[PDB]
This record gives structure tokens, sequence and C-alpha cells, in this order.
């Protein structure tokens, strides 16, 4: 499976990343680029992209227009801001067809940096709350906590 | 309607790397021509930014360096940055000789986006003890200084305070070469130190200087003593090589009867002692200039 | 630079393999070289020849040609070493002799240019040892187990959390008068 990391990720979305590779953190320059790493698990070996939604980032990734298998979007749950604005792009995902082939979590990431919002809140306001044709029960993580994090994903691989 | 190119493609994930090494020849062939059209480029980004296969990776870079890079495509193909991260890593990679033959391929390679943070990253690498490693700055240094040399702009003295850092001859050597090409200056000021010195060195850095001293002459003069009383210590003179710089140098210098007498000698005996007959009718050449 | 290619030749009015240590141009300045070479110039014999300011290096070995260029002067011998020495590495470098063997240790062979040969300069000795620089390294590998280890732990323990979760001077004087 393809599993997606996106957002900019220089901001310890990488952070999130490499607390899961090696248990580190970015020790890296803030990362623009697909970072790379397989999980083993059900033996579908997850092959994260953890893209930065920076400019031509974002903008390009074409070729990784194919076909969608497992979501994270690792959060800046101080973030609380392009997410309106991330709305408004989500669309052209919704707007693909790849996209619907994935059964996911969105992951809210920096809680203890800063806050966080209702899980609800942010539901609605990246226009989450109107998804069914994917599943979309909803997982809170932090960068610094996150756990039960599988059993969103539990359910997602044997969707 | 279908093609080939995907035959190649599941070659690839039959073997794996072995098929795909197939396919690099089967490519580079292809390539050789010029030829290929595209889309393998997608299974390639897709499966090596996640890959090691070391060897066909250094196939694939150097596929990537002899072929065009400025691609249609923009300039890059447009990922010249984010797969460089890796890569970057690689030249980072603690691995020095990894880094190293990276660097081999860097002094070939010159993708500027991706150098400006590598700048920093070389710069890190350069104190790597390994002297391949810094070398190979040395070469890509000098691919720099044509292409954007700027790009770094402080380097000659950079490099000349480094010189002072430095003791690996072959690293020297290639120090000076270098150096020279940025400004002579350096090497002078270095060159009144090392007077004394150099007799008791090895030769090939030696060498360089003898070139440049050459050039500035006959552009203007003035300066002789401080060299004089070197040059006369290099009239030991004694490698074969040495002695045949070491009186061509001269002649280029002088030709005070007394000069052209102690270049003649160094000639005759050599010739003497001289074996590779084709060599013979060199000299000859010259004196025949002379 | 000392050398803006080596290639390596065979007798065939080609020359088996090369490389191209600066493009800008294409064959023809290779093409071209190609060219003549494969003719020799019906000229007899002779292991150089430099014409026009070009050192045409070479080196029969056998019905092959180990082939250098150069234009300005240089010191011989350890030019010849060179080919001499080409003439030493190949059966070990891409196999034996016969174009295919190095057909498929091109990689390799071109890689020897390199390495060998930094830009004119005869980088070391010892063949093997050659080898050892790349594609035959240490510092990974010693670097690797340790630190894939590490990872691998917080992975396996991951896999539970997921799981559940005087003589100067004479000269000098005579001079200066």
């Amino acid at each position: 499976m393809r599993i997606l990391m996106v957002g900019l990720d220089g901001a310890g979305k990488t952070t999130v990343l490499y607390k899961l590779k090696l248990g580190e953190v970015i020790t890296t320059i803030p990362t623009i680029g697909f970072n790379v790493e397989t999980v083993q698990y059900k033996n579908i070996s997850f092959t994260v992209w953890d893209v930065g939604g920076q400019d031509r980032i974002r903008s390009l990734w074409r070729h990784y227009y194919r076909n969608t298998e497992g979501v994270i979007f690792v959060v800046d749950s101080n973030d609380r801001s392009r997410i309106g604005e991330a709305r408004e792009v989500m669309q052209r995902m919704l707007n693909e067809d790849e996209l619907r082939n994935a059964a996911w979590l969105v992951f809210a990431n920096k809680q203890d940096l800063p806050e966080a919002m209702s899980a609800a809140e942010i539901t609605e306001k990246l226009g989450l709350h109107s998804i069914r044709n994917r599943p979309w029960f909803i997982q809170a993580t932090c960068a610094t906590s996150g756990e039960g994090l599988y059993e969103g994903l539990e359910w997602l691989s044997n969707s | 309607e279908p093609p080939s190119e995907i035959s190649l493609k599941n070659d690839l994930e039959k073997g794996d790397v072995k098929s795909k090494t197939e396919a690099l020849k089967k490519v580079i062939i292809m390539i050789l021509n010029g030829e290929k059209l595209p889309g393998l480029l997608m299974t390639i980004i897709r499966f090596v930014l996640p890959l090691q296969d070391h060897t066909i990776k250094k196939l694939l870079l150097v596929f990537w360096e002899i072929v065009p890079k400025t691609t249609p495509d923009g300039r890059l193909l447009h990922e010249m940055i984010l797969v460089c991260d890796a890569y970057r890593k690689d030249l980072q990679h603690p691995n020095e000789f990894i880094r190293g033959s990276t660097l081999r391929f860097l002094c070939k390679l010159k993708e500027a986006e991706l150098l400006e943070p590598l700048m920093p990253a070389i710069r890190a690498c350069l104190e790597h003890r390994h002297s391949y490693v810094r070398r190979n700055a040395v070469l890509a240094i000098y691919t720099i200084y044509r292409n954007f040399e700027h790009l770094i702009p402080d380097a000659p003295e950079l490099i000349h305070d480094f010189l002072v850092n430095e003791k690996d001859a072959s690293c020297k050597r290639n120090a000076f070469m270098m150096l020279i090409h940025a400004d002579q200056d350096r090497a002078l000021d270095y060159l009144s130190t090392c007077i004394d010195q150099v007799q008791t060195f090895g030769d090939i850095l030696q060498l360089v200087i003898v070139e440049l001293i050459y050039k500035v002459c006959h552009a203007n003069p003035s300066e002789r003593a401080r060299f004089i009383r070197c040059i006369y210590n290099l009239l030991q003179s004694s490698s074969p090589a040495v002695k045949y710089e070491a009186a061509g140098t001269l002649v280029t210098l002088s030709s005070a009867p007394t000069a052209i007498k102690a270049a003649a000698q160094c000639y005759i005996d050599l010739i003497i002692k001289e074996s590779d007959n084709n060599v013979k009718l060199i000299v000859l050449d010259r004196l025949v200039e002379l | 630079m000392v050398l803006l290619a080596a290639a390596v030749c065979t007798k065939a009015g080609k020359a088996i393999v090369s490389r191209q240590f600066v493009e800008m141009t294409r064959t023809r300045i290779e093409g071209l070289l190609a060219a003549f070479p494969k003719l020799m110039n019906t000229g007899k014999q002779h292991t150089f020849v430099e014409t026009e300011s070009v050192r045409y290096v070479y080196q029969p070995m056998e019905k092959l040609y180990m082939v250098l260029i150069t234009t300005k002067n240089s010191n011989i011998l350890e030019d010849l070493e060179t080919l001499r020495l080409f003439s030493r590495v190949i059966p070990e470098y891409c196999r034996a002799l016969e174009e295919n063997e190095i057909s498929e240790h091109c990689f390799d062979l071109i890689f020897a240019f390199d390495e060998i040969v930094a830009l004119g300069y005869r980088e070391n000795v010892n063949l093997a040892q050659i080898r050892t620089f790349t594609e035959m390294d240490s510092h990974e590998e010693k670097v690797f187990r340790a630190v894939r280890e590490t990872q691998e732990r917080e992975a396996k323990a991951e896999m539970r959390r997921k799981a559940k979760e005087k003589e100067v001077d004479n000269f000098v004087d005579k001079l200066k008068s």
C-alpha cells in the first residue's frame, strides 16, 4: 500500500515520521521530498511518502497520482490555519477517484505542541465529516504522543 | 497496442536488481543511441528512493550524469530535489567511501537546486578523515569554480588556510592545482615558505608550480631572488621527470651562455642514459627549435 | 585533466570502449578520432605517433591497442607504465580479453578509468585494493549493523505496540655579470 503523509513536512511532520521510523526526530533539514519507509504489517508493507505540501511538491505529485491505499494526514494541531484552506484544496483529492481507495486516518499531531480542536471541530473543518465511501473513523496522535492508533489502522487494512 | 518497455518492467521484478541490471545494459545501449521513450522513469522513481542496489545506483546515477538532466521535463525531470534528499543523506552518509564515490560522481554532477544545501553538506564531508573524500571535493570544487564558482565565493583563501591544516601529499598536489587556478598569490605566499622544504618532497606537486611561474613573467617580472635561492636548489634535479622538466623550465627562463650550457648537459647525459627513442627525438625537436 | 579521453581499442578501425571525460561536442571529435584510429593511416609500425601536436598514444597489445591522447608535453615513462599497466589490469577487471567480457563489465571498466586516473594523475597501485574503494567498502556495514539493529529494536517493540494497540653562487655570479 501506498500511504501518504502530506502537509508540509519539515515541521515535524517529518518528526512524526522519524519518530516512527527510528524512534528519532527531524535530523534533516525540514523535508519537502518523498521520505520512504516501508513498514510491514499483514505484510502489506506500507510505503510511506512523507511529503511536504510545500509549494511545488504539493503542486506536483502526478506521478504519484496513481491509486492510493492508505491515508495519514499528519497534523499540526496548532495549525488550525491552513485547514479551511486545506478543505478548499482537499476537494480536488475528493475529486480524484484513486482517492476513494483507502479506509483512513487523519492523525492529529502536535497536541502537546500548543493545543488541538474538538475531534469533531476539525472533522467538519477539513471537510472530513462528509465521507463515507471510504471509511472514516478518526484518530488523534500528537508528535510526542499517540496510541490506539493502530486500532484505527487495524480496521483500516482490514477494510 | 502494448510495448517491451513493459517487458523490461516485469523482468526487473522477476530478478530484482539482477534483471534490472540487464535492463540497465539494454537501456544503456538504448540510451547510447540517444533513444528511449519515457515512462520507466516512473518505475525508477518508485522503487529507487526506497531501494539500495548500490552498483545499480551507480549505474543509474552515471546514466543520469552522462545523459542529460536539463531534460525537456525542465531542466530537471522535476524531482531533482526530492530524491536527492536520500542521496544527500548518502552524501551525508557517515559512510565515507559511499560519500566519496558520490563525490566522484558529484564532480561529474552539477545540478543546482540540489547543490545549495549540499554545499553545506559537502563542507561537512571535507572534515571526514578520509583523504579520498576530501580529494574528491577538490575536483568537485574545481567543477564549481567554472560552473558556479560564486556558489561558493570565499573559497580561495579558505582553501589556502585549509592547506595549512592539511598534510596529505596527494591532496596537496591537488590543492595546488586548483589553487593556482583560483589564484596563484596564495600559492606564492606559501611558495615563499616552502622554498627550502621542497627538496625533501615528492615531485608531483612540485611540477605544478613550474607551469604557473611561466605565464606571469612575459606579462611582467621583477621577482627573482627569492626564487633563485630555491632554483639553485632545484639545480640538483634528479628524477627523470624532474630532470626532464628541470632543464626544460630552465631554458624557458633563461638562455645565458651559461644557461645554454646547463641545460645542454642535462640533455646530453639524458640522452645517453636514454633509451626510448621516441623520447630522444622529441628533445631534438626542441633542440631543433633552439 | 591530462587526458580528455581514454579509449581502449581493438584493431577494428574501432576502439573497443571509451569514455569521454568532458562532453560538449559530439563523437565527431571522438567520432573523427575513431575513424582516424581505425584507418591507422596505413602507417607501418611504431607504438607512438603524435601528430599535429597531438599525441596519440597507444600500445598495441595484440590486436588491441590501448589509447590515450594528449597534445602538449609530458614525462614519458609514467605514461608507458600506464599503457602497459592497462595491459596488466584487464584480465582482472573485466576478465581476460574478448570484447564481450568487457561488454559485461563495462561499468567496471569505466569505473576503473576514473578510479585509476583522476584526470591524468596516477592514483594508486594494487588492483584488489582498487576494488575496495567502492562496491566493496567497510564503513557502511559497520554503521548498518548497529543502526539497523537499533531501529529494529524500536521496530520490534513497535511491533508489540502496534500489535496490541658555494656552487649556486658560481652560477649566480656568472649570470649576474
